[PDB]
RNA sequence: AGCUAAAUAUUGGCGAGAGACCGAUAGCGAACAAGUAGAGUGAUCGAAAGAUGAAAAGAACUUUGAAAAGAGAGUUAAAUAGUACGUGAAAUUGCUGAAAGGGAAGCAUUGGAAAUCAGUCUUACCUGGGUGAGAUCAGUAGUCUCUCGAGACUAUGCA
RNA sequence: UUUCAAUGGCCCGUCUUGAAACACGGACCAAGGAGUCUAGCAUCUAUGCGAGUGUUUGGGUGAUGAAAACCCAUCCGCGAAGUGGGAACGCCCUUGUGGCGUGCACCAGAGCAUAGCUGUUGGGACCCGAAAGAUGGUGAGAACCAUCUAGUAGCUGGUUCCUGCCGAAGUUUCCGGAUAGCAGAAACUCAGAUCAGUUUUAUGAGUAUGUAAAAUGAGAGUU
RNA sequence: UUGAGAAGCUCAGACGAGUAGGCAGGCGUGGAGGUUUGUGACGAAGCCUUGGGCGUGAGCCUGGGUCGAACAGCCUCUAGUGCAGAUCUUGGUGGAAGUAGC
RNA sequence: GCGAAACCACAGCCUGGGGAACGGGCCAGG
RNA sequence: AAACUUUCAGCAACGGAUCUCUUGGCUCUCGCAUCGAUGAAGAACGCAGCGAAAUGCGAUACGUAAUGUGAAUU
């Protein structure tokens, strides 16, 4: 499963990998990392956990071999405590006994998802301004408009 | 071994019917993708048009000149391939269209599909309408395939779309029967789906691209005959004669079960280290490194040096027979 | 680890400055008698594998990140491990409406844009 | 097509040299380097291996076959020729399809090479054989 | 002495559908006028040449000039699209600006001067209190979808 | 970037010959422009099957594109009918011993098919460069035209991106070659063994020369 | 300790001329299958530029200007696939030169 | 007033030497 | 200095590359069988719209009749 699994689209083609110059990158939503890697595959590896971010809130999804059969029932999520030293823990306690490579890099994951939360908040509360796209033929026109002028 | 041992039947509206199938043995064959990849090449060019330029044409450097080796229609456009080879690449193309992984890895949005295999009622079989078509593929939430067929249409870039090829767009799902009854015409028109006989299974369908792992949608009929069509390892197909299922030349492919497993660990010598320190990354002189030279040579503490060994009683050494020899001549 | 270049200038094809018709694309001189491929004295440089760049700093740019190409918003996201290592730039044929979208999600993410001011004005 | 890694492009060749990479590697068997040396080779250098000779070396001169595995790095075909197949075990890459019910209707077992390593990790009871290089 | 359908061939003719073909120095010599213009007593030989714009809306009118045209205007989203018409490269030419000048020269290395350009910003973090707020908090009540509890919401309270 | 100062610095490509030189080609720019396709043969590699192997002359079949894919009846092509030693066991503190030896070298079939690579032989055959000759006409011996005909240059000129690694010979012997030798690939075995643009010990022969077995260095011998 | 693209990571030492020739890995172009739920009139492609950057290099990314309808990355397939030369072909344009001259 | 063509790698002051012309192109000088 | 020469840049010329386009070519496949003394193929001369270096037509001269479609030609 796995190992054929990586075989094929680790080293033959994946629709989710973009080529960089010196490392390649996973556009997988369920990556942790975001790079290609042999660990950071979601589709090679059939235990796998992340933590995502939906409408503000972050969840740890969680996905089990014994469910890989079945797309719309494979991966489950719970909801993560805004309290950031709780959710440390609710990663602990969903991923006790999953290899700590895992839960380092879910704990990863979740700090820099913690922390885009708190620049966007920052962002919203500052004024900022609008940034206003230069349109090439209402340029044009204007230009010549006003040679005329 | 040990894959699934049955596979569930999804009734005309989306639900789960109290029926199932067991997992064909072509679901177990080896998946191959250099070989489905090397047929795929060869099969590709088995319908191409010869091209050439007319034999009145024409020095390939001047102008309104000869070209240099003017291109020939007797060039070799199809490929031989052995009927084994062939049945080998559609027995791996359909394996590895039943792991959904492989799916996901080839393009098709089938994170809310129910079931890999997805096998469906009979009753689909009979469909005359398009609207019962894309009824049937939004119950089953298979319907994100064609969404994305359809948003993919663009217009090709080159010099194709000047040859009758004029747009591109993605592969969706393909839809595998037994008889058509209506639903070859009701699926037809539905933008990515393809519909194919489950006895006359296409490489370049299984594969688009030469990249394994096709979203296919089963009739009930048509995965039950998937036995017939390509048998096992040990018993012969029944619609291909003298055919049996590629054996592999390992049988347990998860290679990190037999390199963790308790039958190995326990007569591997204790592993050393991962990435090692790294030892003697600068080099310093126990000549001018005092903590060096303690170090290698643990004597340097008590070493005494300056001994005197002359006093004020110094018995100058040297004859008259060996003074007149010196200062002689 | 700060960015050292072994070399800033370009190398040049032999004779491309005396002729229009010689593009000064590097072409490897074949021409035995030629001093150039003898690497005589005052003669020019040619690419050598000694000339290349340490590979901890390569493809740095001299800010310490590395230029990822991002052509839509899924692209920026893409950064959100790899804000201290990778720097997004927006490619030329994207308009000037996503360019505003990836600039603002680019931001929060703490990702640094090559070249965020394009094709676009301000106004506080 | 040998020396660090094999040419062929079958991926689960590639998987049986990851098992006997790691095998040669953390034990102390010259069995399991001798394995991962022939994995490397070509097909030219692989020749294949009857069930007559597999028999016949077994059963030669002192006999006393017991029930050690035979183990060759390529493909046992079948020997129409003998009409009586006796109990081996044999592991190898391929079997072919005469050879593998003849072994299995009348006789032992018929293993790969990864069923052989979990079996003899060390490649302890094993006969190690070859097939006639010379075509 | 004689006849004889079918299976077979087919760069022509009457049509038809295609293409992993060429893309205006290519593909037929010929995408247009093409076996044409033109060349030769004749047999024969034989080119170059595609693109304004969505729409001519193809520049009314005034003015200088013998005229060709120019200049004021005017049309257009655009005339940096005006029929010498999509885009408009190089070689080459003129004018203007700056700099350098005495013959191997250009060029390579290193810096100066002049001109110009690039990105790097303190802002956040931690901590304390006050004030209000709301849920992933209720010694809380309901619904929905999954597998007791997991997500989504709906009221009610803000300790 | 322009310029200045100090230092250096020839014009490329071809051919030549010892490298040259010299003689050739090059006013400038853009576009075009040269190892291609195919039929055999051999090698290597990959893949399928394997004493077999090869569906596509053809038939079946393909409801939606049907020149594809899928299936195969009868033939037929090719193929076939003593020691050393890898590895493993059991003893020996270990070495080592004992039993068991594949492949190969000393004294119980492996092929067929496809694909790629390389070499090679034909086809215009990397491109270009001299007039043949013949057939059929036109005009008036000679001239001119069109096709065979991509009839040709033992040669001339040219032959298009990058980096990395390896790397000659440039000559003994017979005699355009078979060679050898130099440089690589593959198949091996082999330190409890050998090898050397080297020096030795002493005596053999005539300070030199040669010898078997010491010093120094390197793991070596091979097919 | 998370450093399993095992095709990855890591440690150490030595070495670096090169014609013919041999062997690897890459860059670029036209078209094809797949893919990026890809880019594009809020401006694709091309072109220009003493703007900036990346690579030892072939090359690639980008700002500005110009422009006006299509185009690209990745995996694979394919070939009429890369020029400074051939007294090369076609076209354009120079110095000679406003000279020889009419 | 009209108006070429051949030719064109590129610059261009001399004395000596640079062994293969070295020269115009290097070195030392005027 | 100035001139000239040279270099660089801006603008203007010249030129027509590149890109994009394409009612064309080329190639393959498929169906079909139909010239003439009842004057053919080809040539010439006219006609009327024209831009013919094109097309259609034949003194009934862009054709007339008939069957249509149904309101243009430009």
């Amino acid at each position: 499963q796995d190992e054929v699994i990586w075989q094929v689209v680790g080293h033959e083609f994946c629709s989710y990998r973009i080529k960089g110059e010196a490392q390649n990158f996973c556009r997988n939503e369920y990556n942790v990392t975001g790079l290609c890697n042999r660990q950071s595959c979601p589709l090679a590896n059939s235990r796998y956990a992340t933590v995502r971010e939906d409408n503000g809130k972050l969840y740890l999804y969680m996905k089990t071999i014994e469910r890989a059969h079945f797309p719309s029932k494979l991966w489950q999520r719970i909801k993560l405590s805004k309290n950031y030293a709780k959710a440390l823990e609710q990663i602990d306690q969903q991923l006790l006994y999953w290899p700590g490579r895992q839960i380092h890099r879910c704990k990863q994951r979740l700090t820099r998802l913690t922390q885009y939360l708190l620049k966007a908040r920052r962002l919203a509360l500052k004024h900022q301004p609008a940034l206003i796209p230069i349109k090439p033929k209402q340029a044009h026109r204007e230009a010549s408009r006003e040679r005329k002028a | 071994a040990a894959a699934r041992p049955t596979v569930s039947i999804y009734n005309k509206d989306g639900s789960v019917s109290s029926e199932t199938l067991a997992l064909p043995f072509v679901f177990k064959a080896p998946i191959r993708p250099d070989l489905v990849r090397s047929v795929h090449t060869a099969v590709a060019k088995n319908k191409r048009q010869p091209y050439a330029v007319s034999e009145k044409a024409g020095g390939n450097m001047c102008r309104s000149g000869r070209m240099f080796a003017p291109t020939k229609t007797w060039r070799k456009w199809h490929v031989k391939v052995n009927q084994n080879e062939k049945r080998y690449a559609i027995a791996s193309a359909v394996a590895a269209s039943g792991v959904p992984s492989l799916l996901l890895a080839r393009g098709h949005r089938i994170e809310e599909i129910p079931e890999v295999p997805l096998v469906v009622d009979d009753a689909v079989q009979s469909f005359q309408k398009t609207k019962e078509a894309v009824a049937l593929l939004k119950e089953i939430k298979a319907y994100r395939d064609v969404i994305k067929v359809a948003n993919s249409r663009k217009l090709r870039a080159g010099k194709g779309k000047l040859r009758n090829r004029r747009h591109v767009q993605r592969r969706g799902p393909l839809v595998v029967f037994n008889e058509d009854t209506g639903i070859v015409k009701a699926f037809r028109n539905i933008p990515g789906v393809e519909i194919v006989n489950v006895r006359r299974l296409n490489l370049l369908q299984l594969a688009p691209g030469g990249h394994l792992g096709r979203f296919v949608i089963w009739t009930k009929s048509a995965f039950g005959l998937l036995d017939s069509v390509f048998g096992s390892t040990t018993e012969v197909a029944q619609l291909k004669k003298n055919y049996f299922l590629p054996e592999n030349i390992i049988s347990n492919a998860d290679v990190t079960r037999l390199i963790n497993s308790d039958e190995i660990q326990s007569i591997v010598k204790a592993a050393g280290p991962s990435r090692v320190k790294r030892a003697h990354v600068q080099k310093k002189n126990p000549l001018k490194n005092k903590a060096v030279l303690s170090r290698l040579n643990p004597y340097a503490k008590a070493y005494k040096a300056n001994v005197k060994i002359n006093s004020e009683k110094t018995p100058k050494a040297a004859g008259e027979k060996f003074l007149s020899v010196l200062h002689e001549n | 680890v700060n960015i050292i270049k072994k070399r800033t200038k370009p190398f040049k094809r032999h004779q491309s400055d005396r002729f229009k018709r010689v593009g000064e694309s590097w072409r490897k001189p074949r021409g035995i008698d030629s001093c150039v491929r003898r690497r005589f004295r005052g003669t020019i440089s040619m690419p050598k594998i000694g000339y290349g760049n340490n590979k901890k700093t390569r493809y740095c740019m001299p800010n310490g990140l590395k230029a990822f190409l991002v052509r839509n918003v899924s692209d920026v996201e893409l950064l959100l491990m790899h804000n201290k290592t990778y720097a997004a730039e927006i490619a030329g044929n994207v308009s000037a409406r996503k360019r505003v979208e990836i600039v603002e999600k680019a931001r929060a993410l703490g990702v640094k844009v090559t070249n965020a001011g394009a094709k676009v004005r301000s106004q506080e | 097509s040998q020396r660090s890694k094999p040419a062929s492009e079958n991926v689960y060749l590639k998987l049986l040299v990851k098992l006997y990479r790691f095998l040669a590697r953390r034990t102390d068997s010259r069995f399991n380097k001798a394995i991962l040396k022939r994995l490397f080779q070509s097909k030219t250098n692989r020749p294949p291996i009857s069930i007559s000779k597999i028999a016949a070396l077994t059963s030669r001169k002192s006999a006393s076959s017991q029930n050690k595995t035979t183990v060759v790095v390529g493909t046992v075909t079948d020997d129409e020729r003998m009409l009586t197949v006796p109990k081996l075990s044999i592991a190898a890459l391929r079997f072919t399809k005469s050879a593998r019910a003849r072994i299995l209707k009348a006789g032992g077992e018929v293993l790969t090479l990864d069923q052989l390593a979990l079996r003899a990790p060390t490649g302890s009871n094993t006969v190690l054989v070859r097939g006639k290089k010379h075509a």
